[PDB]
């Protein structure tokens, strides 16, 4: 039960147009 | 029903200014070219609206809360800024200032300014002095300080420019202006015109 063998992770981040201040 | 007496009628409402045009790189050339908009803000300055309607059956009025909004009319893929304040001093005039960055500098120093892109809407306020002051209604006179509570200057900061580099050129509508007002007028009369 060799732990942590080939984690991988995933995360998204929105790419919007126009961000606006 | 022939009652004598002088009291202030403060009543709400919101009424629509102009379409702004921003410039674009044929006509703007220098640093007055980025000034969109110079439109006092008195209630009697827009003649079509209800405001100054209003305002005509009075002497005098006071803002005791306006606001300037802008409602973009194009796409976010356009882009630019624009800085817009109002000035409680309707003679202070910045047309006559060469640079560039000095104008906007004037511009954010003043304290109800805003800054904001033509893709998205903001509110313009209005900071209302301290002295209790009343102005009058009718067509501006001799002196401005007795009128007008305040003066909104619109301003070009960046270059139009669209989906690709293309740089616009034909000074087209971005938007529109539209007063969300509340004020108290005093006496009842009817100015002239
Ligand atoms: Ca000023
Ligand atoms: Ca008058």
């Amino acid at each position: 039960t060799v732990p942590n063998f080939n984690p991988i992770v995933a995360k998204p981040t929105v790419a919007p147009l126009q961000t606006n201040i | 029903a022939r009652s004598d007496v002088n009291a202030i009628t403060v009543l709400n409402g919101s009424d629509f200014l102009t379409t702004v045009k921003v410039r674009g790189s044929n006509n703007l050339i220098d640093s007055k070219s980025r000034i969109l908009v110079k439109q006092p803000i008195s209630a009697s300055s827009f003649l079509g609206t209800r405001i100054s309607g209003l305002s005509q059956f009075w002497e005098r009025y006071r803002w005791h809360k306006a606001a300037v909004r802008y409602v973009p009319a194009v796409p976010n893929t356009l882009a630019c800024q624009l800085i817009g304040y109002i000035d409680t001093d309707p003679l202070d005039d910045p047309n006559v200032i060469l640079d560039v960055d000095q104008l906007l500098r004037q511009a954010t120093s003043q304290v109800g300014a805003r800054q904001w892109n033509f893709s998205d809407t903001t509110t313009i306020p209005l900071i209302v002095r301290r002295d209790d002051q009343l102005y009058y209604t009718g067509q501006d006179k001799e002196n401005v300080r007795f009128s007008q509570q305040g003066v909104f200057y619109l301003l070009q900061v960046t270059t139009l420019l669209n989906i690709s580099g293309e740089a616009i050129t034909n000074d087209l509508i971005s938007g529109s202006l539209y007063l969300d007002w509340v004020c108290g007028f005093s006496m009842p009369q009817i100015n002239p015109s």
